[PDB]
């Protein structure tokens, strides 16, 4: 009641203001905690009433941060789980609730071992004396690299995503493990791409076409990799996979303040300039070769089957 | 004597043959204060090259020719020796000192070649001060025509291409493209410019100030936002630093990347280069001949958590900031010279017809 | 116990993680003549794998299932132990010995997976010889349908594609594509076949003999002449050894090369693969998982001047002969399975609908 609405309002304002928490896996765990806390302390007669309640509570989290699709498609996965439980019990008050409890607990068991399974199958994609190029900062790709370097000796080009230099942290965290890393800017991507053998990047949101949004400037890396014919490896979990089509809804990119691009101390020329800072970008699925999830490697021509196995077509509007 | 500067940091394994210095230390720590081995204008030129005060490709050539005028004006003739041999033998350690300060642009290479060809063809019957006046007048005529008349010709040839209502994308800092944009705005074209910049030089602020002071509506963004705005961009202007024998475009490091993304968005790119900046030298990558900037320049202050502060303590960490790259000649459409609109395949043609053939 | 074979020669720096053995030495030099640790049919299978006597992708699976029938027939049950656990724990060193002899094809991997799934699902109330008869009958039904019925279905589905008067290009040695060509020639199609072969295996001679004995007009040539004849070639048949999750084609090493040159000459390529040879495993290059053949096989006698005879005395010399590569899935058009004509993107679809889903 009071604590429920208080924590819901706190989560909504946390998604409205900034990125809280920092890890997307931690935000997914808090999303499952919010959904189990909202189903354990409420009352319903029909399962469709709970479906409408979860939809009404998810619309606010979607309108809080539209660029954060993880809470929205996790709400949609929990909606499909509750729909499948109502379907297997339809062909109902405490038994359905206990089934929802054990299913969301099983979803946390599956979600805690996602990066572990990605690091487990990391060995079948990296050979010795290999030139790797990445962009931005992501825990999945650096875990991939620090597990692949346990038995193999290779090189990683840590290209920074530079609206704000976050890839320096990835370069330092890899060089502490000894991956023989090299730091450059966004302007040397195609200049170094003639020596890059594979492209291993992360993403923010996998779309329904197999398209993906990620840290900005990676569409340029995908174009240079398609020019030099190198395969792209997308180490991405199964909760960044969303049924939002690219041109269907607006607010695709996330815009931040232009201070990180052009500072406030520039002068009188700030009045007559328009400085936009997209921290994301669009990558079409034909520029992608392989997706790496915790269940195995999948093609961009196979994301629709995971969409059918994880999502329901009457929930794509939410 | 002039020693060699120590290489700074841990070099890239692909760039071990190219030197990588630092702007913190200077070579003139162990040199005399009255400059005797190196000319004082030449060591002044090396100081304003090494500290980064002269960064434009045309400004280096202009300051080079002014320092060469100061050297030839302060030249004397020894007994039983010719000027046409002694000046050749004396200007080579000067250019070696300038090379050890900062690697030379191809404009400066062709300036050295043209000046060596002119001082080689000085007759023996000519006097000292008469040949000094001939060489100073030749340098003055050379910089006069092959800077400002070529700049006005390229400005007119790009003014007759830019139409009304279009949008123009630029990259880096170049006086020729900025002069084209200013003389296009003053003569009646109504357009706005999207300025693309890159780290760590951030030299797009110069042409941003130059376009705001000229009254042009401007837009400022970086390399990753260029992919966001090129579906709206219809025209890309670029500033070339050297053009090769195969038609490659040596420019700032974000040039071939931007041209590939513009061709992916069907946006034609336009480089603007004067004919003295050409090359009979040719390369196909950014690895066999390139300039290496400071490895301490990539660090920045995003909050209070500078990660690349103590980068030398990490043995497996490498820092690299490339200056030049090349374009494949099938990516660049225009080559705008003072002779007219030529493609990329016409660069050795213009080399032939301007090399007295 | 079974030791490990010593790696032969100097490995490639990209292939240091993959083993490279030699056919000159055997692992059974330090083993008992009555085979006790390894089953005698299994060590017979390892000898006919390591010496190169069984080279076809389907022949290895057939001989594997025959050796597994000989193992299950020669199986006994200890007291207070289950067959469904003890047979699982005993067949793993057998497959480890077979892996140390020669790296396994993905058909054999899926055969091991299917047999482990079948012997896992044996009930505890079943007797010894009754479960032995069930497992032998299951292996017989498996090899029966998923060799010959899938082969006849792929042969009919490729017979309904090949028309009259066309030319067909093949590569390597594969019984499925050769059976397609024979049953297409016998049922009324009039065509000729261009056979492409490659060094050092030279396995195109087998399908060349198989096409001459079937009455088909044949043409024999190598990899460099394929670029000469593909402007005349209208159809390319290929023999796949494994199909991956992204739609890649694991086959002999000259497959993706030939497919790229055929797409450059607008010639559609056709791979022919049965559905048990698929993979949930995926790779994008020929470097992370591949078979390494003999480094002493690349040498040949062109006159009396064999240059690679003493190749080990040269420290800077490396010898490499790759067995498998992958194709990008945008280069291969057909995937002809027993369920019908599918593209390359339908391989995990067929994996799903044949994996009880």
């Amino acid at each position: 009641g009071s604590e429920l609405s208080e924590r819901i309002e706190s989560f909504v304002e946390t998604l409205k203001r900034g990125g809280g928490p920092r890890s997307s896996e931690e935000m997914a765990r808090e999303t499952l905690g919010l959904l189990r806390q909202i189903i354990t302390d409420h009352r319903w007669s029909n399962a469709g009433e709970l479906m409408e309640l979860i939809r009404r509570e998810g619309r606010r989290m979607t309108a809080a941060q539209p660029s954060e699709t993880t809470v929205g498609n996790m709400v949609r996965r929990v909606l499909k789980i509750i729909r499948e439980e109502y379907g297997r019990l339809h062909g109902h008050y405490a038994q359905l609730q206990s089934n929802i409890i054990e299913a969301i607990n099983e979803l946390l068991v599956e979600l805690e071992g996602t990066m572990e399974n990605i690091a487990a199958q990391a060995l079948e994609h990296i050979h010795s004396n290999e030139v790797i190029m990445t962009i931005g900062f992501s825990r999945t790709v650096e875990a991939f690299l620090k597990e692949a370097a346990r038995k193999r000796k290779f090189h990683v080009i840590v290209a920074e995503c530079a609206p704000f230099c976050q890839g320096h942290e990835m370069a330092v965290n890899l060089s502490k493990a000894g991956i023989e890393t090299t730091v450059m800017t966004d302007a040397a991507i195609f200049a170094v791409m003639s020596r890059v053998n594979k492209v291993i990047i992360g993403t923010k949101t996998i779309l329904a076409n197999g398209a993906l949004r990620a840290v900005t400037g990676t569409h340029t890396l995908a174009l240079a990799a398609k020019h030099h014919s190198t395969p792209l490896i997308v180490c991405a979990p199964m909760f960044k996979l969303s049924p939002q089509f690219p041109n269907e809804e607006d607010s695709f990119h996330k815009f931040v303040a232009p201070e990180e691009v052009l500072p406030f101390t520039e002068g009188d020329i700030l009045e007559k300039v328009s400085v936009h800072c997209p921290v994301f970008d669009y990558v079409p699925p034909e520029l992608i070769t392989l997706f790496i999830s915790n269940i195995g490697g999948n093609a961009p021509s196979y994301i629709y089957r995971l969409m059918s196995e994880l999502y329901h077509p009457d929930d794509h509007v939410l | 004597q002039v020693p060699t500067r120590k290489d700074y940091g841990s070099k890239v394994s692909l760039f071990s043959h190219l030197p990588q210095y630092s702007r913190q230390n200077s070579l003139t720590q162990f040199m005399s204060i009255p400059s005797s081995v190196i000319h004082p204008a030449m060591v002044r030129l090396g100081l304003q090259y090494s500290q980064g005060l002269v960064s434009g490709s045309n400004a280096r050539c202009i300051a080079l020719l002014r320092a060469l005028q100061q050297v030839i004006q302060d030249y004397t003739t020894p007994p039983n020796e010719e000027l046409s041999r002694d000046l050749v033998n004396k200007l080579k350690p000067y250019m070696s000192f300038l090379t050890q300060c900062r690697p030379l642009s191809a404009s400066m290479h062709n300036a050295i070649k043209f000046l060596n060809k002119e001082i080689t063809s000085v007759g023996s019957s000519k006097r000292e001060e008469e040949a000094k006046s001939e060489l100073r007048a030749a340098i003055d005529r050379y910089v006069q025509e092959k800077i400002v008349l070529a700049a006005q010709a390229i400005s007119r040839f790009a003014y007759q291409k830019i139409s009304n209502g279009d949008v123009i994308l630029v990259y880096g800092c170049s006086s020729l493209v900025s002069r084209i944009l200013q003389e296009a705005w003053t003569e009646g074209r109504r357009f706005r410019v999207v300025v693309v910049d890159s780290r760590p030089w951030l030299e797009g602020r110069h042409t941003l100030r130059s376009l705001v002071h000229a009254g042009v509506p401007a837009s400022y963004l970086l390399i990753p936002a260029a992919s966001y705005v090129l579906p709206e961009v219809s025209k890309v202007l670029l500033g070339a630093h050297a053009l090769l024998a195969n038609g490659s475009v040596m420019s700032r490091v974000g040039t071939a990347q931007l041209a590939l993304v513009a061709r992916a968005h069907n946006v034609p790119v336009l480089v603007c280069c004067e004919t003295y900046k050409f090359c009979e030298r040719v390369q196909t990558d950014a690895f066999v001949s390139n300039e290496l900037d400071d490895p301490d320049d990539l660090q920045c202050k995003r909050g209070e958590h500078v990660a690349l502060a103590n980068w030398q303590n990490h043995a497996s960490l490498r820092l690299l900031n490339l200056v030049y790259d090349v374009t494949p000649p099938e990516l660049v459409d225009l080559v705008i010279t003072e002779l007219g609109m030529i493609p990329c395949s016409s660069v050795p043609v213009v080399l032939r017809v301007k090399s007295s053939d």
